[PDB]
This record gives C-alpha cells, sequence and structure tokens, in this order.
RNA sequence: CCCGCAGAAGAAGCACCGGCUAACUCCGUGCCAGCAGCCGCGGUAAUACGGAGGGUGCAAGCGUUAAUCGGAAUUACUGGGCGUAAAGCGCACGCAGGCGGUUUGUUAAGUCAGAUGUGAAAUCCCCGGGCUCAACCUGGGAACUGCAUCUGAUACUGGCAAG
C-alpha cells in the first residue's frame, strides 16, 4: 500500500572487445504516506527487471520522517554530492509544488504542501537522497524538548 | 465564442461521459467511446505527466463549455480569493448561469441551457439576463419569461432531469418553472472525480 | 487479539469513527467478538457505540437505505 | 589577530560537540557569560562557571542526549565584517520556532522568544539550532 | 482665485462628476487642493451618488473660495437634511 | 451540577443561523451558572441515511457542565424549534476537553 | 532648542568662516555594511574663533555665501 | 566576494548584447538586396541554400536567408527583414518575409500558409 | 433599452503533430528540393521535407519577428567560487581604508522603543455599490515597506577618561 512510483529511467553502456553493450537503470521511491520513505535504484540489461530491483530496493533501508498532519515542521537545507535542496512548509489549502524529480518523494512522505526548490544539480539520482536529508535529520518539538528539558 | 463542433468526439477523447448529450440514448450505442477519435485512437497513449495534466484541464473545460482565456481569469479570481484554490474555481465554474439552468434542469444540454439564457428567455430576480456566464449570488431566484414558458424544449428537459441527482444546493420547482440559488456548492457535491489538484499545478508553472 | 485491552482506553468513544468502520461488516451489522477476539468487557461498550452512532446517522443501519 | 572573541566560542561548541568531548575551554568576558546564561535556561548546556580573577576563564559542560550532540547547527551572525541590526518585529524564528536566536537588546540579552513580547530588538548575535 | 470646482472622473458616457477644492487656472481633471465629495448624476435607486462634507466647504467659503453654479446646486439640493 | 454530552443536527438550509444558536445556547448554561467545556462545529457532514428526505445535515457537538433543569428546557427547545433535527443528550462521567 | 548638528572642524585658515566635517554612520542600502560617510559644510563665524582639530555644533541659517548657509553656535575641545 | 570588496566595487553583470543587430530594436526593416547567391552549409549537413546580402534602408548591408520553395528575387528589389538565426549557414542571422513588397509568396503551399505569404484558396 | 416581422436563416479561421511539448499514418522527393528555438532530420522505405487524411492547441483571432523579466543561485545583499573546470597578485614592507583582547565610569552617534508630522491624488490589495455579466466606473479601509522631529534604554559597536 506504500505508494509505488518511479522517477526516471536511464540507459548506460559498457565498452568491450565485441563493442558497446547496453543496460537500463530505474529510479523509484516508495513510502507509506505517513512520515516514512524508502528510495531505490536498480540496474539490469532490460527495463522491467531494473524497476523490479528498484522497488524491491525501495522497500528496505527504511527512513522515517518527523511529520505533522500534512506538512513539515521547519525549513531545512538538504545537500548531497552536487545537489542542494530547499524545503519549506506551506498552508493547508495550498497543494504541493516541486520539480519533477523533486516531486514523487514528497507525496509518498505524506507531505501535502511544501515550497520546494532544487538548487545546483538537477540530477534525478542526486536530488533524491538529498531530499531524504532534511527528512531524515528532522527535528520535532517533543524530542527536542527531551533533548533540552522543555 | 463556443466550440460548436461535433460533441461526442470531445467525450471520445476524454473517454468518459461529459454530459453534452441529453441522455435519451446510451452513449455506447451512439459512439465507440472506448477508444480515442480518429484513425490512431485505439493505440496506447503512454501519456506524459504534462499530458494527464493537460487532459484534466481540457476535461473540466469541456463539460462547462468554457474557453481557455475565460478559464484563466476563473483561476485568477480563485487565486486572489481565500480558501483552497481548487474548489474555488469549481465554485466559480458552478456559478455560471447556463450551468445553473442545466443544474436545475431547464436545459437538456448546457449548450441548450446556454441558448435559453442567450435567447432572452431567463429571468433572474425579476430581471432578464442575456449573459451566459453570469455569476449567481446566493438567494437569487431564477425564472423563465412568458415566452419559452410551457414551450417544448423546457418541458422535455424537465422530464429527463428527474433521473439525475436533483442537486441539494438548489430548490427546483417544475410547477412554476423556476428555482432559487440557495448556496454555493462545495467540492463534496459535484461527482467527486474532478482532479482539481491537477488544475492548480498546471497554472502554477 | 483484542485491540482495546492494550492502548489504555477507559471507554470506547462513539465519536471516534475510524475504528468503528473496521468492526462493521459492509452490510451494516455488528461483527461478533468471536471473530475479532475483543474482550467481553470491551465488546459491550463497543456495541452501545454503534447503536449510538447509527442514531446520528454516522453509521448506516443497513446497506439498503 | 583574534578578531571576534565571540565567534571563537560558538566554534568551541561546534568542535566540542563534534568530537564528543566533556568540556570546552576559552577565556571569559561579560558578554561571554551573558549568552552562557541563555544557553542554560534553554537547556542547550548544563552548567557554566567563571573561574579566575587575574585571567578569568569560562568553563562549559556540553550535553549528549542520545549520545550524539545536542547542539546541531550554530552560526555567528553579527560579525565585525557585517553587523546585523533588526527591530522588534522582523526578528526571525529559528527552526520555525523550535530553535532560538539570542539577541542583545537594549534591556539585556535573551532569546527571540523573550524579546518579541517584551517589544524590543537589537544585535542579532546567533541562532542556536 | 482658489475655487470649488467640479471634476469629471467617470467613464465614457457614464460620468462620475467629482467635486473637489481646485485652483482656478489648473485643469478640470488636474491639480487641486483637497477632496470634499462627489456627485454621481447616473446614481441608482439608492441615494449615495451625491455626498458632500458640509464642514470643509463651509471653511473654504469662510476662507474666501468662490464656488460655481453646479456645486451651488448640490448644497441647495441637500440643504440641511434633504 | 452534572456533566452532559449534547449533540444536535441542523437542517442544511438553516446553516447561516447556527452561530447564533450556540451563542443563544451558551446564554442558557452559563446564564444558569453552568459552564462550557468543549465547543466544535462539524459542519455539513453527509449522513449515512436520509432523515426527513434530505442529505448532508449540519452537526454540532457540545460538552456541558450544568444542572439538569436547564438542559430539560434545551431538550424542549430542540423539540420546539423545527430547524434542529435528531438531537441527542447523554451523559459523561467527568468533564472532557479532547479532539475528534 | 533648535535643529543643530555636531561635527569636526576640518580647516584652520579661512576668512571669517569655516568648513566643518559632519560624519555619519549610515547603512549601505544593498549590502548593509555600516560605513563612514562624511560631509563638509561651509559654516560662518565671527572674526575666525575656531581652528583645526576642533569639534563644534553648527546650525542652519540664511545664505551668506555660496554653500555657506550655516553658522556655529558653541565650541568644545579646542585642543589637539 | 567579500562585502568590503563589494561596497568598493559593486556586482557587474555583462549586458549580453542582442543576437541580431537590427538597428534601434525595430522588429522589421526594409532594405534593398544587392547580390542574390547560393551557399553550402556547415559540416554535418548539405544543400544549396538560397541567401542574399541586402542593403538596409538604415544603412547596414547584411545577409539574409530567403525561405520557401523557389523564388523570383533579383537585384535592387526591396524586401522586408524578419530575423532569426540560420545555424547551418554561418554569417546570416536574418530572414525575409514572403509575400511582402517585392518579395513574392510561395507558389501552391497549403501548410504554414500564413507564414509563407500565400492567400487562402477557395474551399 | 423595450415590443413586434421572417428564418437557420446574414457570420471560422490560424498554428502545430521526432524529443523538449499535445497530437500519426499514406504518397512523391532521394545530402536534391528543403525544415529548423536547441538537439538534429533529408544521400530510394522521412511519425522532422512538400501534399492528403486524421488528430492536437487556441479562437475573431492565430502564428512569426522585436522588446523586458523569470527560470539564471548564470555577478550569488538575501544567495556563488578560486589544488586539478575560470580564478591566490612571484614575494615581502607599508600610507589611507576595513576590523580588533579585556574591566570600570561617562556620552548617546549607530542601534531599539514610543509619540508627532509627512509619505498628493490617481495605481496595487481587501470589503462593498452600478452598468443585463465582465472589462470598466466608484465608496470606504488597508498599504504607501520611506523621511524628519521629539522623548526615553545604554546590551553591543562607536567616542571619551582610567586600568
Amino acid at each position: 500500500e506504500l505508494q509505488e512510483k518511479l522517477i526516471a529511467v536511464n540507459r548506460v553502456s559498457k565498452t568491450v572487445k565485441g563493442g558497446r553493450i547496453f543496460s537500463f537503470t530505474a529510479l523509484t521511491v516508495v513510502g507509506d504516506g505517513n512520515g516514512r520513505v524508502g528510495f531505490g535504484y536498480g540496474k539490469a540489461r532490460e527495463v522491467p527487471a531494473a524497476i523490479q530491483k528498484a522497488m524491491e530496493k525501495a522497500r528496505r533501508n527504511m527512513i522515517n520522517v518527523a511529520l505533522n498532519n500534512g506538512t513539515l515542521q521547519h525549513p531545512v537545507k538538504g545537500v548531497h554530492t552536487g545537489s542542494r535542496v530547499f524545503m519549506q512548509p506551506a498552508s493547508e489549502g495550498t497543494g504541493i509544488i516541486a520539480g519533477g524529480a523533486m516531486r514523487a518523494v514528497l507525496e509518498v512522505a505524506g507531505v501535502h504542501n511544501v515550497l520546494a526548490k532544487a538548487y545546483g544539480s538537477t540530477n534525478p539520482i542526486n536530488v533524491v537522497r538529498a531530499t531524504i536529508d532534511g527528512l531524515e535529520n528532522m527535528n520535532s518539538p517533543e524530542m527536542v524538548a527531551a533533548k533540552r528539558g522543555k | 465564442a463556443r466550440y460548436l463542433g461535433p460533441k461526442l468526439k470531445l467525450s471520445r477523447r476524454e473517454g468518459t461521459d461529459l454530459f453534452l448529450k441529453s441522455g435519451v440514448r446510451a452513449i455506447d450505442t451512439k459512439c465507440k467511446i472506448e477508444q480515442a477519435p480518429g484513425q490512431h485512437g485505439a493505440r496506447k497513449p503512454r501519456l506524459s505527466d504534462y499530458g494527464v495534466q493537460l487532459r484534466e484541464k481540457q476535461k473540466v473545460r469541456r463539460i462547462y463549455g468554457v474557453l481557455e482565456r475565460q478559464f484563466r481569469n476563473y483561476y485568477k479570481e480563485a487565486a486572489r480569493l481565500k480558501g483552497n484554490t481548487g474548489e474555488n474555481l469549481l465554485a466559480l465554474l458552478e456559478g455560471r448561469l447556463d450551468n445553473v439552468v442545466y443544474r436545475m434542469g431547464f436545459g437538456a444540454t448546457r449548450a441548450e441551457a446556454r441558448q435559453l439564457v442567450s435567447h432572452k428567455a431567463i429571468m433572474v430576480n425579476g430581471r432578464v439576463v442575456n449573459i451566459a456566464s453570469y455569476q449567481v449570488s446566493p438567494n437569487d431566484v431564477v425564472s423563465i419569461r412568458e415566452k419559452a414558458k410551457k414551450q417544448s424544449r423546457v418541458k422535455a428537459a424537465l422530464e429527463l432531469a428527474e433521473q439525475r441527482e436533483k442537486p441539494t444546493w438548489l430548490e427546483v420547482d417544475a410547477g412554476k418553472m423556476e428555482g432559487t440559488f440557495k448556496r454555493k456548492p462545495e467540492r463534496s457535491d459535484l461527482s467527486a472525480d474532478i482532479n482539481e489538484h491537477l488544475i492548480v499545478e498546471l497554472y502554477s508553472k | 487479539f483484542c485491540r482495546f485491552t492494550a492502548e489504555g482506553v477507559q471507554e470506547i468513544d462513539y465519536k471516534d469513527i475510524a475504528t468503528l468502520k473496521n468492526y462493521i461488516t459492509e452490510s451494516g451489522k455488528i461483527v461478533p467478538s468471536r471473530i475479532t477476539g475483543t474482550r467481553a468487557k470491551y465488546q459491550r461498550q463497543l456495541a452501545r457505540a454503534i447503536k449510538r452512532a447509527r442514531y446520528l446517522s454516522l453509521l448506516p443501519y443497513t446497506d439498503r437505505h | 589577530s583574534m578578531q571576534d572573541p565571540i565567534a571563537d566560542m560558538l566554534t568551541r561548541i561546534r568542535n566540542g560537540q563534534a568530537a564528543n568531548k566533556a568540556a570546552v575551554t576559552m577565556p571569559s568576558s561579560k558578554l561571554k557569560v551573558a549568552i552562557a546564561n541563555v544557553l542554560k535556561e534553554e537547556g542547550f548546556i548544563e552548567d557554566f562557571k567563571v573561574e579566575g580573577d587575574t585571567k578569568p576563564e569560562l568553563e562549559l559542560t556540553l550535553k549528549y542526549f542520545q549520545g550524539k550532540a545536542v547542539v546541531e547547527s550554530i552560526q555567528r551572525v553579527s560579525r565585525p565584517g557585517l553587523r546585523i541590526y533588526k527591530r522588534k518585529d522582523e526578528l526571525p524564528k529559528v527552526m520555525a520556532g523550535l530553535g532560538i536566536a539570542v539577541v542583545s537588546t537594549s534591556k539585556g540579552v535573551m532569546t527571540d522568544r523573550a524579546a518579541r513580547q517584551a517589544g524590543l530588538g537589537g544585535e542579532i548575535i546567533c541562532y542556536v539550532a | 482665485m482658489v475655487t470649488i470646482r467640479l471634476a469629471r472622473h467617470g467613464a465614457k458616457k457614464r460620468p462620475f462628476y467629482q467635486v473637489v477644492v481646485a485652483d482656478s487656472r489648473n485643469a478640470r481633471n488636474g491639480r487641486f487642493i483637497e477632496r470634499v465629495g462627489f456627485f454621481n448624476p447616473i446614481a441608482s435607486e439608492k441615494e449615495e451618488g451625491t455626498r458632500l462634507d458640509l464642514d470643509r466647504i463651509a471653511h473654504w467659503v469662510g476662507q474666501g473660495a468662490t464656488i460655481s453654479d453646479r456645486v451651488a446646486a448640490l448644497i441647495k439640493e441637500v440643504n440641511k437634511a434633504a | 451540577m452534572r456533566h452532559y454530552e449534547i449533540v444536535f443536527m441542523v437542517h442544511p438550509d438553516q446553516s447561516e443561523q447556527v452561530p447564533g444558536m450556540i451563542e443563544r445556547y451558551t446564554a442558557a448554561i452559563t446564564g444558569a451558572e453552568g459552564k462550557i467545556h468543549r465547543l466544535e462545529d462539524w459542519g455539513r457532514r453527509q449522513l449515512a441515511y436520509p432523515i426527513n428526505k434530505l442529505h448532508k445535515a449540519h452537526y454540532v457537538l457540545m460538552n456541558v457542565e450544568a444542572p439538569q433543569e436547564v438542559i430539560d428546557e434545551l431538550e424542549t427547545t430542540f423539540r420546539f424549534n423545527d430547524a434542529v433535527i435528531r438531537s441527542m443528550v447523554m451523559r459523561t462521567k467527568h468533564a472532557v476537553t479532547e479532539a475528534s | 532648542k533648535i535643529r543643530t548638528l555636531q561635527g569636526r572642524v576640518v580647516s584652520d585658515k579661512m576668512e571669517k568662516s569655516i568648513v566643518v566635517a559632519i560624519e555619519r554612520f549610515v547603512k549601505h542600502p544593498i549590502y548593509g555594511k555600516f560605513i563612514k560617510r562624511t560631509t563638509k559644510l561651509h559654516v560662518h563665524d565671527e572674526n575666525n574663533e575656531c581652528g583645526i582639530g576642533d569639534v563644534v555644533e553648527i546650525r542652519e541659517c540664511r545664505p551668506l555665501s555660496k554653500t555657506k548657509s550655516w553658522t556655529l553656535v558653541r565650541v568644545v575641545e579646542k585642543a589637539v | 566576494a567579500t562585502v568590503n570588496q563589494l561596497v568598493r566595487k559593486p556586482r557587474a553583470r555583462k549586458v549580453a548584447k542582442s543576437n541580431v543587430p537590427a538597428l534601434e530594436a525595430c522588429p522589421q526593416k526594409r532594405g534593398v538586396c544587392t547580390r542574390v547567391y547560393t551557399t553550402t552549409p556547415k559540416k554535418p549537413n548539405s544543400a544549396l541554400r538560397k541567401v542574399c546580402r541586402v542593403r538596409l534602408t538604415n544603412g547596414f548591408e547584411v545577409t539574409s536567408y530567403i525561405g520557401g520553395e523557389g523564388h523570383n528575387l533579383q537585384e535592387h528589389s526591396v524586401i522586408l527583414i524578419r530575423g532569426g538565426r540560420v545555424k547551418d549557414l554561418p554569417g546570416v542571422r536574418y530572414h525575409t518575409v514572403r509575400g511582402a513588397l517585392d518579395c513574392s509568396g510561395v507558389k501552391d503551399r497549403k501548410q504554414a500558409r500564413s507564414k509563407y505569404g500565400v492567400k487562402r484558396p477557395k474551399a
């Protein structure tokens, strides 16, 4: 039930003594829809086994999100390798706005309205798992209270 | 300032019923609806993200018969208003006088309902109105002129309006052939399948 | 097992609708405690809630209304 | 030249929290103790003491809740290169309010959560997050 | 010659005849001193198309500002009550 | 001096006068030295079955600490006034101030 | 009291008047860095009292020459 | 990128001048074509493209690709300048408008009938 | 503006269809003719040329050109970098400038609070009213993020005196 959706499909190649053989990589993300997201990325010589490996890898290495009713808790900046990620909670009546590679991670997180802007690299493999940072190290009011005292 | 072409091809492109026919005959018998119009209509779409974005935009445009430039100010008025923008456009779209006439059922089609408003035949609050896109405020009593009263188009339209929902926010009365706009409809009242969130993200780019 | 013997519920609240949808068969009747495994204490306050919930029409009496 | 004695001290927290040390060690000034009180009453530190008279010193005992650091992202703002001066109303809320910004107002130094209802701003020193 | 002049601010064929403290040599729709009211000759069934503030105009004739014929019609239409 | 639970529904076409009613009702409890513990307006919620034909009535919830004679009069007031349909008055052991 | 400004006297040797350096600490409108922006104002005085290294308070008055529409009112710290 | 270096000298972004030096940013201009000729395009492609140099009435003498299937343009004729870079032919960044002044439209064209200066046939 | 005459009668074109970007097939052309905003298509099987059919997108307008902003965080104040992509002066001394340990007292410039005046009208936004609706006209508020003055606070920076 955890919102299976793909992101991008890419064709990568080898060079060998015979010549150039091809393979296909698939980008998918999954998540229950209440503060929990898993992402996957698999490779195969054909497209459907790559997505199969992608969703299967997505349904592991599970990372939870500290989440309110439909949106985040604070602005937080996410970086990874070359991509820089900006997220900002919005009003309840507002929908979600993001880039296409910034999109599908967010609906499977349960977030419904965030001002999301991608900075620097627009690489779909790189912007994903950069959005996971921010969600992964997110701070909630109740446990920072335990972190401090009140 | 209307599409005024063949109607079922518009329903054939969207694949569902768009209520541009009266309902006297089944739409399956009238057209081969299951595949898109044209020679290449039976093929798989594999439609893009912007494709289903656009298809949802044309869809809600084509039940209500509203052009794109008129659709944009409908969103712009919904954007400047408070509340959620998605149902606000749906609230603004339901305020059209030809749509109200169809929703109370004086018109067999909303194109037919538009002709009733255009041909000087609809009285609101004791005032005749020609403009089809007239926004109807709450507590407004729609009515018919002396002409088009007990005329054959408005009788046959009423008899096929019983089998529909008979919507809650309007008080239809076929005995004196009039009605009142009690409340603005909400999102829970109108068919529950219109992807109004796909509408917003097309005009947000 | 019974869900209500844990989670520390003092009494089953009729205004909580989401739990009651899981415990009513789609026709509208009350499922027994022999299926869910609810404690006999908590089934009694349970069954009063649907009778209370059906009164304000939050829950249908039958499926043929 | 050691040209911002404050901006050294927040890095002592940054280096102390990252290395998971027990205590940090830095010379003391009155403003140094002043924001040390602000870190105490928000629970970002446990205890601070002022020792010595000829060369006074400020001793801070850091915190480790689930073993990891308690201070996460601490940043000097009003630096000698560019001083930041804001009024009572445009004082930003840190971590959307879950964090705090200490601020040297005219009536004293405190968090942002103490200055806005008091109705006065001042030097935006840093945000503790 | 500081006067009490009547200006046209309305649309085409639908005049909204604004009354305004204006200098004599200035334009009809141009530079002025201050606003005291208006006059809408195509007003609805409801009467709000002609509003004057009686205090400001009284100070201006007390100051020495002459008024024209049409503004004289408006004060002597409202008189004191109606 | 006892805690009660009061829920009543409103005819949808009379939805505009509802803020007056709780304003009128709270003048009866607090006027009779009682107190209000929970106010919430559920809005026009669709019912599972139609009552007096009709669909999507307007629900109002209320938690009241009051003596019983005034709440007897409100029960008659629900009976007397047509705009309120399908009322229910209960009983709560303690005062409650919660969500849902 | 009246409107007056206080600045450092920048000259020493002008005939029965003086130029006074008004110094300000304004904010840069874009980058926000607080910088020293000084202005030099021609200031009148009788029989050339003040001199270099001095700080005076100056006031606005009618034009007596080109750029000299100000006159000092009182001197303080007449020493190096 | 220090702020102290920024107050001393502010940020400067280059103007990034126009692709086509059509004078005074006018959208069209007329001009007299001097020599009409053909040229071979850049390396990946190949054709015999119809191009002409044109002396504009502003004073400039620039080149321009004349479009369409065939033409009847000679020397000293006056044609309208449209714009648009032709990347296959280096040097020419301008187009002429078919069916305007001395320039004729394209014979018997149906698709893109507006953009090639052809009248609608009766239907 | 209202009433009556006759009858569907007097009234639909424009761009696109390889990807970006919504819509695919046939015929002729054969690195010719040509298309093209970028990637690139055409050298005898073109979803990219020209025509036809069909479809798509707008509509009394539709396209092309020109022009500004956005995307462009691609001059980065908010908000960029300088080992190998562009970028550390060949290296020092050093006037101006930028900045500066630490405590006491003074001052109130910067700074912060409050108050006053002003920031014309028109424009934008919000709540209303009228043209059969809308555009448009218009009432009231808000805003006008600024400026000057006056009175307070002295945490820090600044100035002064002393360590």
